RNA sequence: AAUCCGGUUAAUAUUCCGGAACCAGAAGGUGGAAUCAACACGGCAACGUAAAUGAAGUUGGAGACGUCGGCGGGAGCCCUGGGAAGAGUUCUCUUUUCUUUUUAACAAACCACACCCUGAAAUCGGUUUAUCCGGAGCUAGGGUAUGGUGUUUGGAA
């Protein structure tokens, strides 16, 4: 003070973020910035990065291949790791692409 | 109206081609995960084998074992078929929060199991059981 | 030829019997390639930080016959 | 309008003759002119062979046997009619 | 640069076939390709299948199952819609002969 | 000629789908009463129609036209393979 | 079925040398995968995944195919703007004239006419150089497949 902000028994709400899936898993950034919001139901937009100091929210991924289950950020790195329904992909977000593959041999992570 | 909750129907389209199912469930209104007249199906994946008056009753038991599936399919992948399969046991154990949940997925296909393994002791719905050739 | 991007995967091949040979390169963009002859792939690792170069270089097995450029 | 009356056999030239220029004129239309499909309703059978006419509509796909120059044979239609008949008093 | 065939086969032949290369000794030299390989065809409509590559016949048996084959009925024989009119022709004729077999015992 | 009279009228008054997607969801969902097949349509598809029609009990007429024909008389400048009326309003092609 | 580059002799090289691969066959071994719900899961689907028993029999595909015409893509070549090394020219003129500026098989990752999904189209629209296409589902939207003589890296400086 993508997705749409929109600004009770001690209700204090700051900032209502209604996006187009059901969102399943939440992530934090370590700065507090950057809020990861990923629903697997959904696929262009499965997942997606809300900066709260812009106060916006956004799809950082392009073309997105298999559902995703959860997502989860980097603890020394601004990557964000997409944990897929078979493949766990790291990405790196200052440059917008992809690092790392992890082949899980997991038939649904 | 021809595709109810406990109507025997065929899939055409996917890996379980030429299938026969049972709907479960129709969701003909559609959903928001799956935008399109849905309806949730069990069905037969490996059939029993043929069975005969000789062979000792561990060969028969072992021949009469069936591997069921449960799926999600499109109005447009499912054939419909006159005849209708129903059991108490198999009604609305199957939902969305189930697929949503791998466990209740994983113990709605055992129950599916096990209901047909009473179903094919029982002889009913020989049909329903008996593969289809194409 | 096979390329490494992981550095505990070139100890682990350097460390199966097949290894027979490394070669350390050092390039012109102080850029280190660490090449592992084994019996059917030459396995390179591109280890552009020099710190992580040594450390690894003294981390390979004293059996294996390691090469300057 | 390019050419009066040779049309398709002007490809063909001052040669071979008016009359037998005629003739081929009439049956070249008739073996290159795109023809209704029978079982798809659309305008997509052509002579792949003298002989064969092959549907090139999508989700058809249908091969013909018929005549050498056009789809149908006034010859097989007449016989068609009497066969019809002949089943029918049977 | 002009190059020269690599083999003592003269005569460019649909085995024959040479492409140019630049070679780190800045050499214009010619390498020999094989003919360019196949999708199988379907079985019923003709048409090249869906989910397979294209090789060669020998070098289709250093595939594992999978890449030669389609999770389906008739998978790797059969396109999808070929393998749906099958499904539904069987079915809908033996509702048929079914019909007939109730309608001739009477 | 009168079934393509009231077809025509049918088209005017009451309700319709005009293809066999739009054919299959109206015999699904069972709203379809009536249900128009060009005499050149596939034999499979024709049969597929007719195990759909039975199973929701709604009546069958196979146009003597071919799909051209049976869109001619459809009003329309496209061939139409089948056609389901749901409400015939002013005709009476249901009966 | 499957081999590339550089080097080497007085005379041989895809054959030798150095380096780097590849094919077929064979045996068991190691790691993983399936299996007491015997022979795996996911995707509405096209189909995907590192695996994922299949005898006799039958069937299908590939191998495997004319000729001509333009169109589009790639590679090499040609051409070209700067930089850098030498070299030619220089009464005069020419920030120039010329040469050298290279990257193989192989290995990995990456990459959109057919097909699928929702939706139902006439005030008919889409569209090629070339008028074909659509209620047998156009346009549009989102997907799947095909995938190097392409890009990025290894080879490899």
């Amino acid at each position: 003070t993508s997705a749409i902000w929109r600004r009770l028994h001690g209700g204090i709400v700051h900032a209502t973020v209604s996006t187009p899936s059901s969102i399943k898993s939440l992530s934090w950034h370590r700065r507090g910035d950057y809020l990861a919001t990923s629903s697997p139901t959904s696929s262009s937009q499965a997942v997606l990065i809300h900066q709260l100091s812009r106060g916006a929210s956004q799809s950082p991924f392009s073309k997105s291949k298999g559902s995703v289950q959860a997502v989860t950020f980097h603890p020394t790195m601004p990557y964000l790791l997409v944990a897929t329904q078979r493949y766990v992909r790291i990405y790196n977000l200052v440059k917008q692409e992809l690092v790392k593959t992890l082949l899980t041999g997991v038939k649904w992570v | 109206k021809i595709l109810k909750p406990g109507k025997v129907a065929l899939i055409t389209r996917g890996r379980f081609a030429g299938k026969k199912v049972v709907i479960l469930q129709a969701i003909d209104q559609g959903s928001k995960s799956h935008p399109f007249g849905h309806a949730v199906v069990a069905g037969v994946e490996r059939y029993p084998l043929k069975v005969t008056k000789s062979m000792g009753a561990k060969r028969i038991a072992r021949r009469s074992r069936v591997k069921p599936f449960i799926k999600v399919v499109n109005y447009n992948h499912l054939m419909p078929t006159r005849y209708a399969l129903e059991l108490d046991n198999l009604k609305g154990l199957i939902t969305a929060d189930t697929f949503k949940e791998p466990t209740q997925r994983s113990a709605a296909r055992k129950t599916v199991k096990k209901t047909f393994e009473e179903k094919y002791q029982s002889g009913k719905s020989a049909w329903f059981f008996t593969p289809l050739r194409f | 030829p096979r390329q490494i991007s992981d550095i505990k995967q070139f100890l682990e091949i350097a460390r199966r019997k097949d290894a027979t040979s490394a070669r350390i390169k050092k390039n012109t963009n102080k850029d280190v390639k660490f090449k592992l002859r084994c019996s059917k792939y030459l396995y390179t690792l591109v280890v552009a930080d020099a710190k992580k170069a040594e450390k690894l270089r003294q981390s390979l097995p004293p059996d294996l016959t390691v090469t300057e450029v | 309008k390019r050419t009066k009356k040779v049309g398709v056999t002007g490809k063909y030239g001052v040669r071979y003759g008016a009359s037998l220029r005629r003739d081929v004129r009439k049956i070249e239309v008739q073996q290159h002119s795109r023809y209704q499909c029978p079982f798809c309703g659309r305008n997509t059978v052509k002579r792949t062979a003298a002989g064969i006419w092959c549907c090139n509509g999508k989700g058809c796909k249908k091969v013909l046997a018929g005549g050498a120059w056009t789809v149908t044979t006034a010859a097989a239609t007449s016989a068609r009619s009497t066969i019809r008949r002949l089943r029918e008093m049977v | 640069q002009r190059v020269t065939y690599r083999r003592r086969l003269a005569y460019n032949t649909r085995s024959n076939r040479t492409r140019i290369i630049k070679t780190p000794g800045n050499n214009i030299r010619y390498l020999h390709i094989k003919k360019l390989g196949t999708i199988p065809r379907c079985g019923d409509t003709g048409v090249p299948l869906q989910g397979i590559p294209a090789l060669r016949p020998r070098e289709f048996a250093r595939l594992s199952h999978n890449k030669k084959t389609v999770q389906r009925a008739y998978g790797g024989c059969l396109s999808a819609n070929a393998v749906k009119d099958r499904i539904v022709r069987a079915f809908l004729i033996e509702e048929q002969k079914i019909v007939k077999q109730k309608l001739k015992q009477l | 000629d009168t079934i393509n009279s009231k077809l025509a009228l049918t088209m005017k008054s009451g309700k319709y789908v005009l293809g066999y997607k739009s054919t299959l969801k109206t015999l699904r969902s069972g709203k379809a009463k009536l249900i128009l097949i060009a005499a050149n349509a596939p034999p499979l598809r024709k049969s597929e129609l007719e195990y759909y029609a039975m199973l929701s009990r709604c009546s069958v007429h196979h146009y003597s036209g071919n799909n051209i024909d049976l869109g001619t008389a459809c009003g329309k400048l496209f061939r139409v393979g089948v056609l389901a009326v749901i409400d015939a309003g002013d005709s009476d092609i249901l009966a």
